[PDB]
């Protein structure tokens, strides 16, 4: 499983 | 910033006018994978790559914060739109033409934004959908987009083809043309 | 002209030596404006410009988000690159090699078509009668072909004797020794 | 481009003092005052916030509305003197203030203003004029002869005493020159006494 | 903290320096900065991870470079005279930091000429029986001058040990010729203690100050004794 960067919300 | 390698894990896109999104993973600047939004399936570009596994969840729900984002700076910016840039389109063949012989067109269309634009071939006037493919919008460090899409054929010397390309940042439609 | 409002998310990883490097940059833009940007060199939120400020302060302030994006570089990158080795990091594709000649008469160009390669780390070197050549030699750039593929020319604008051999020499990764592929003058131009 | 309070703060030891600073650049990220004793490296005091940060006598706080960073010194000791540099940090690029200095003065509650004579314990004549005990409103001018040597006013405090004084030291290789005017280009007090 | 040498350096124009920084265990970003009288604070260039990350406005004759360790150095190939100053390095955790803890810095004093280097002569003044008299306090004064360039450092010894309590030192020299820049300067402090503690003449009061001059590498060919780092000091005892 690639991991991946989450964006976080405003 | 200079590296041996660079990765986007991955590239997330939102924007307004579709609305529409995207998700693709990038290796050393080619597209890994994307995540095709609508039927909830990560569909590889490189085989080798089928091994491994990619949740599209995640792709969704990076998207839906993206999108909340969005919204927000829309309000803050005071709705500064995006600037469409002149894209540059460049055709080419995968590999030295033998007439006869199989071959690839490539249509390079380089500087998109924003990521919205129309890709057809043409040959002898005619819209050519068989044989034909394409990249996502394959980020850029200046956050504009590449995009390439392909053509498969037999070269012959009667039959010559055109890239056509359209977008917001052209006045007409741009023809780029092709002949063996 | 339509309008459009566009924001991108870009998880960057940067490697150098292998592992030995190893960095994380994520990039937050409105548009094509970068306002929001994570560099674990940094460790925290920086507002690039004003548009990203309340984010960077509100995100800098939340400590669960603080300590997942300062692991990222181990949970992301350095998790990630285990799988390109075994993957996108040992794809060796052979170049094609292929010498034909042209004009800008009689033939004075030749150009060596190298392609369908990878990765993109490529040596094209032109010799005549066995001695390299270095001016009169024009290549394009690194062409990609968004297919995981390469390619390259490389042109030699020549004067050609009857006799003459002109090699293309090729090295990449891939090959275990060069490619050399030969264009011998039948006549003199 | 970071401004700060443009002038020495002369303080009465006790007084409560407030410093301010303006930012031109609203992306400005970070806030910090920095303190740096004459001479010496800049030490971290505090970072700034919006709400106060506050601890004992010390109190910044940040109005991104007016671009204002503040820095109060609520019962000013002697040892609060130095330099106080705000410091402001935007993408890429931290500066530093060219700084405000205090200067806190003691409150020297029995003036008992003299000017004595000290004699050297090796050598033998050579002598410094000592001009001590005075208030702290007095200044000390330097001299304008260039044979005469005349000091800056200095606090000591003679701590297990609770006692803090002024003083002042004059010189001279010249022969003309005697303590009972040595302080005569410095408004010096009636009550001075001279032995 | 952070560690600086050398601590004092005197050079002159046209020479080479090279100092050092060691920042606080773990920091891995070092930076460097020129204090002088009238700029601030002015930033040199920052060192990151055995790079440097970024750069001031200083010429190329400014140089910085740091080790796997973290260590840190600066050099300047030609010395300028305005290149006189503290310089001062400061270390954090991560890069880009507005967080920073400074050494104490390198003083670098650049002349044309050793010649005008000299160590302090240091004389020690009693108080006076009328100070005893009136106040029941004894000031004792330290007379340090004729010294070049500012590098020195005073402290008052009571009994073998050093004291702060009742010391002040005047915070800037005095030029002993105010028109020179290559003035000689001078620099008082007083002591005071108790009329009783005075009285006693068992306590020993010694001013001491060090003085940082020329290195062994220097090249010395006047006449007098080549004026090195070394301390000079003056004592006095207490009478009845
Ligand atoms: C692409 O084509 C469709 C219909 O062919 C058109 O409505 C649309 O506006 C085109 N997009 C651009 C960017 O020109
Ligand atoms: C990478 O390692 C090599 C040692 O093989 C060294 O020469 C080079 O300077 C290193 N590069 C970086 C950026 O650390």
């Amino acid at each position: 499983q690639p991991f991946p960067q989450p964006e976080q919300p405003f | 910033i200079v590296a041996d390698h660079v990765a986007s894990y991955g590239v997330n896109l939102y924007q307004s006018y579709g609305p529409s999104g995207q998700y693709t993973h990038e290796f050393d600047g080619d597209e890994q994978f994307y995540v095709d939004l609508g039927r909830k399936e990560t569909v590889w570009c490189l085989p080798v790559l089928r091994q491994f596994r990619f949740d599209p969840q995640f792709a969704l729900t990076n998207i839906a914060v993206l999108k909340h984002n969005l919204n927000s700076l829309i309000k803050r910016s005071n709705s500064t739109a995006a600037t469409n840039e002149v894209p540059e389109v460049t055709v080419f063949s995968k590999s030295p033409v033998t007439l006869g012989q199989p071959n690839i067109l490539i249509c390079l269309v380089d500087n998109i934004f924003p990521p919205v634009v129309n890709i057809t071939w043409l040959s002898n006037g005619h819209s050519v959908t068989e044989g034909v493919s394409e990249t996502s919008f394959l980020s850029k460090s200046d956050h504009s987009f590449f995009k390439i899409s392909y053509l498969t054929l037999l070269p012959s010397a009667e039959e010559s083809y055109d890239c056509k390309v359209e977008h917001w940042g052209l006045d007409k439609p741009l023809l780029k043309h092709w002949e063996p | 002209s339509p309008e459009d409002f566009v924001y991108q998310f870009k998880g960057m990883c940067y490697f150098t030596n292998g592992t030995e490097r190893v960095r994380l940059v994520s990039r937050s833009i409105y548009n094509r404006e970068e306002i929001v940007r994570f560099d674990s060199d940094v460790g925290e939120f920086r507002a690039v410009t004003l548009l990203g400020l309340p984010a960077a302060e509100y995100w800098n302030s939340q400590k669960d988000i603080l300590e997942r994006k300062r692991a990222a570089v181990d949970r992301v990158c350095r998790h990630n690159y285990q799988l390109e080795l075994r993957t996108t990091l040992q794809r060796r594709v052979e170049p094609t090699v292929t010498i034909s000649p042209s004009r800008t008469n009689h033939h004075n160009l030749l150009v060596c078509s190298v392609t369908d390669f990878y990765p993109a780390q490529i040596k094209v070197r032109w010799f005549r009668n066995d001695q390299e050549e270095t001016a009169g030699v024009v290549s394009t750039p690194l062409i990609r072909n968004g297919d995981w593929t390469f390619q390259i020319l490389v042109m030699l604008e020549m004067t050609p004797q009857r006799g003459d051999v002109y090699t293309c020499h090729v090295e990449h990764p891939s090959l275990q020794s060069p490619i050399t592929v030969e264009w011998r003058a039948q006549s003199t131009s | 481009e970071v401004e700060q309070d443009p002038g020495p703060f002369n303080v009465p030891e006790g007084a409560t003092v407030a410093f301010n600073c303006t930012y031109s650049n609203s992306a400005s990220q970070s806030f910090f005052w920095y303190r740096q004793d004459c001479r010496k490296e800049p030490k971290l005091l505090m970072s700034v916030y919006s709400s106060g940060n506050e601890d004992g006598r010390f109190t910044a706080q940040l109005n991104r509305a007016s671009q204002y960073i503040s820095l109060l010194i609520r019962d000013s000791k002697l040892s609060d003197s130095a330099t106080y540099l705000c410091v402001v940090m935007g993408f890429q690029k931290l500066v530093f203030g060219t700084g405000t200095r205090l200067l806190v003065s003691p409150n020297i509650q029995n003036p008992d203003p003299a000017v004595y004579q000290l004699r050297d314990s090796k050598s033998s004549d050579k002598s410094v004029c000592l001009f001590t005990d005075f208030d702290s409103q007095t200044n000390v001018s330097q001299s304008k002869d260039s044979d005469v040597y005349i000091t800056d006013k200095c606090v000591l405090d003679m701590r297990s005493m609770d006692f803090k004084s002024n003083s002042a030291v004059a010189w001279s290789n010249k022969s003309d020159f005697a303590c009972a005017n040595a302080f005569n280009n410095s408004i010096i007090p009636e009550d001075t006494f001279f032995p | 903290g952070v560690t600086q040498t050398p601590r004092y350096l005197i050079k002159t124009r046209g020479q080479q320096v090279t100092l050092s920084c060691s920042p606080i265990s773990g920091h891995r970003s070092v930076s460097w900065y020129q204090q002088t009288p009238g700029q601030g604070l002015q930033f040199l260039f920052e060192y990151f991870s055995e790079t440097q990350r970024n750069k001031g406005n200083f010429p190329g004759r400014f140089s910085g470079r740091q080790f796997s360790n973290s260590r840190s150095e600066m050099n300047v190939s030609t010395l300028e005279l305005g290149d006189s100053a503290l310089y001062l390095c400061a270390s954090s955790l991560r890069a880009e930091s507005g967080e920073l803890f400074f050494g104490e810095g390198s003083r670098l004093t650049v002349l044309e000429d050793l010649n005008k280097v000299f160590p302090p002569e240091v004389a020690v003044f009693e108080p006076s029986e009328a100070e005893i008299s009136h106040t029941q306090k004894a000031t004792l004064v330290c007379l340090a001058t004729g010294f070049f360039p500012d590098h020195v450092e005073l402290s008052w010894w009571v009994n073998g040990k050093e004291v702060h309590s009742g010391v002040c030192t005047d915070p800037q020299p005095l030029k002993e010729q105010p028109a020179l820049n290559d003035s000689r300067y001078a620099l008082s402090s007083r002591l005071r203690v108790s009329a009783t503690f005075w009285q006693n003449p068992r306590n020993h009061f010694r001013c001491q100050v060090q003085f940082y001059g020329l290195s062994e590498n220097d090249e010395w060919t006047q006449d007098r004794a080549k004026p090195v780092t070394q301390i000079v000091s003056a004592e006095a005892w207490g009478r009845a």
